[PDB]
DNA sequence: GGCTTTCGTCAACCCTTTGCTTATCTTCCCT
DNA sequence: AGCAATTTAAATAGGGAAGATAAGCAAAGGGTTGACGAAAGCC
């Protein structure tokens, strides 16, 4: 017995497109299943899945180079050199109307769920971008898998994202079957033994290396399994969905 | 040392018509002055094509754009505004330098009998295209600046003398020898007759139902200007072994013959703008049809 | 990974993927960031990973 | 003894020019 | 002060002409976006 709350139309602007040193544009899943336990934390509700859409997304830029950010002298000691234009590092950015829908156990009612996911979407930051606006967020419930697909169809009009899994390597299916590839989680390279520079001195860091799976773009309404659409944390350090591979 | 044309160089129309709307009226009431519609009629015939003679009896049907005199009026009238443009060798795309030795080449280019040409081809009717075979007498009414102009009996292929062509033609000339412009109010009245079949321009349309689409301004019967326009600068009788007035062309081109008078006998307008500007003297033909291109328009570059 | 960057630009450009965009990393002299960098100065080939819109008239 | 400023050091390309998908609809039935 | 009738049939076919052309110029710029290493005054 399922419930999910639906945020429709989560229009999204200055999102950090850069979701890995290969892949620029849309965030990953890695992104939106770190949305869903920012609020495990804020709010107490502790979520399992997202399944997210894009209704809207547009990257800034050509259509074959992005939209450059002009840096602001913010280091110290290069005082001096703040006159001149500050270097750019490569981050691309990204304007993007979402359709967010978390699996959530509640067991109040549904007017301070929305409420407490209202005031963390008010705080949040999808992607690094600032929620432009909101749809007031909805409950819906999956108590078959009838009802599934109804909570399904409520996120019309969004684009989810399917796994489609890597048969080789990233590249080449990229090209043959022609799939979208996006960071479905990580990979730890070496133990951090300097936590200093870090966010946490008692939390564990790990260098990483972000490993990628195959993904496609259905719209919510021809995926036919909503399991295939909402990804979790999967126990590899990676993200996964719960209906698997697309086929 | 030889100075060359620039590639941009570029001069524009000077004898600007307009498009030629072509009214229903009566040899005598001329202010009864009713548009004339272009129809669309569908005909059958039979396909009569050159390498087919198999096809010869099947059958042919054609829907055609066509345009009539109604049959309570005899007289097609024909109303067009010729705007003849002075400042003619200042080239409006075309370097100063070229543009200024080819204009103190051209200096002493005799402009009474190119205007004459100009205002006979608009007098004797040469731009009615068809609509001036089959007539009893063409009316041609030309207002110049308030002054109007009557018209009879004008053999189009000579250029005959007479005193009102040579009037309109004295400030035409005085427009094209310097600035300012003059406007040619033109009203043709052909007697083609009752309910006679008038000749208006015909488009160009390549995957339309229509065998043949007339020019129409909302409908009413109309001659293209570019038309009216190649009418007025026939005027080319100095090319080699001259029969017949055609086109000032800078090749001395015409389309339906299928042959350029000018090209391959070193009198092509090119050459002897070469030859202007590098000092060779030329002729008085030779300097009129130079000047009679400069005029007509046209990038003349590469 | 610099293996995803090197060969992903080789294999794309090879392969004639197009669905990219192209990123110089270094800036204007990318000799101090990175051999790579340094020498492929064209700029190094990522996925556009941008989704299909949805259309507002429907 | 670092420390912060400014000047000197080291380079060198082969590019390509839209789809990715493509929307949540009536049979029985009796009141 | 509303009433205005019903059925029945709507044409078979033959044709939709080819021949011509579809300009040549000249332009299409760069200006910022550099991090380590090394002298070198300065707390």
């Amino acid at each position: 017995m399922r419930k999910f709350i639906i945020v429709k139309n989560v229009k999204v602007d200055g999102i950090n497109a850069k979701s890995s040193d290969i892949t620029v544009g849309m965030p990953p899943a890695t992104t939106f299943c770190g949305l869903g336990e920012t609020m495990s934390i804020k709010t107490g509700i502790v979520v399992k899945a997202v399944s997210y859409g894009s209704v809207k997304f547009e990257v800034r830029g050509s259509r074959f180079n992005t939209s450059v950010t002009k840096f602001a002298w913010q280091d110290r000691g290069n005082g001096g050199k703040a006159n001149n234009n500050s270097p750019i590092q490569p981050k691309p950015l990204a304007d993007g109307v979402f359709t967010l829908c978390f699996e959530v156990e509640w067991e109040d009612c549904a007017e301070v769920l929305v409420d407490k996911v209202t005031n963390f979407i008010n705080t949040a930051r999808i992607a690094g971008g600032t929620i432009a606006s909101f749809n007031k967020p909805f409950v819906k419930v999956a108590k078959d898998a009838e009802e599934l697909a109804s909570v399904k169809n409520a996120m019309m009009p969004c684009y989810v994202v399917v796994d489609c899994g890597v048969e080789v390597n990233i590249f080449e299916d990229a090209v043959n079957r022609k799939l979208q590839p996006m960071v479905n989680g990580y990979k730890k390279l070496e133990k951090i033994v300097d936590n200093k520079h870090m966010r946490d001195k008692f939390t564990p860091a790990y260098l990483a290396t972000p490993t990628y799976t195959m993904i496609g773009y259905k719209m919510v309404s021809n995926v036919d399994n909503f399991d295939q659409a909402l990804w979790q944390y999967g126990e590899n350090t990676k993200v996964k969905t719960i209906g698997g591979i697309y086929n | 040392t030889k100075l060359k044309a620039p590639a941009v160089l570029a001069y524009s129309r000077k004898i600007n018509p307009t498009n030629a709307l072509m009214f229903a009226v009566n040899w005598s009431d001329r202010d009864n002055t009713t548009a004339v519609m272009v129809g669309t009629k569908t005909v059958a015939g039979t396909q009569s094509v050159r390498g087919n003679p198999n096809d010869a009896d099947k059958g042919n049907i054609q829907t055609v754009n066509f345009a009539n005199l109604p049959h309570n009026k005899n007289t097609l009238l024909v109303k067009y505004n010729v705007k003849f443009v002075g400042d003619v060798f200042k080239a409006e795309l075309g370097g100063g330098e070229y543009s200024n030795t080819l204009q103190t080449a051209l200096e002493n280019t005799d402009f009474g009998t190119l205007a004459y040409r100009y205002v006979y081809n608009i007098a004797a009717g040469r731009t009615l295209w068809r609509n001036r075979v089959g007539a009893e007498s063409i009316e041609t009414v030309i207002t110049v600046n308030d002054q109007t102009f009557t018209f009879s009996d004008l053999l189009v292929n000579e250029f005959d003398e007479d005193v009102d062509v040579a009037e309109i033609a004295d400030m035409v000339a005085g427009v094209l020898s310097g600035e300012g412009f003059v406007t040619l109010k033109v009203e043709h009245y052909m007697l083609l007759g009752e309910g006679s079949e008038v000749f208006p321009s015909q488009e160009f349309v390549e995957n339309s139902k229509l065998s043949k689409q007339l020019f129409d301004l909302n409908g009413q019967a109309a001659m293209h200007d570019q038309k009216i326009g190649n009418a007025i600068r026939t005027i080319d009788t100095w090319y080699e072994d001259a029969t017949t007035p055609i086109a000032v062309e800078p090749y001395g081109s015409v389309v339906r013959n299928g042959v350029a008078y000018r090209a391959g006998n070193k009198t092509d307008l090119f050459t002897l703008m070469d030859g202007a500007v590098n000092g060779k003297s030329l002729t008085e033909e030779d300097q009129m049809f130079v000047t009679a291109n400069l005029i007509r328009g046209g990038v003349f570059g590469g | 990974n610099a293996h995803n960057l090197i060969s992903g630009t080789e294999y794309l450009w090879e392969h004639k993927y197009y669905n990219t965009f192209t990123q110089k990393l270094g800036g204007s002299n990318p000799q101090n960031c990175t051999h790579a960098c340094n020498k492929m100065r064209g700029g190094f080939k990522q996925f556009n990973c941008t989704p299909p819109q949805v259309e507002d008239n429907y």
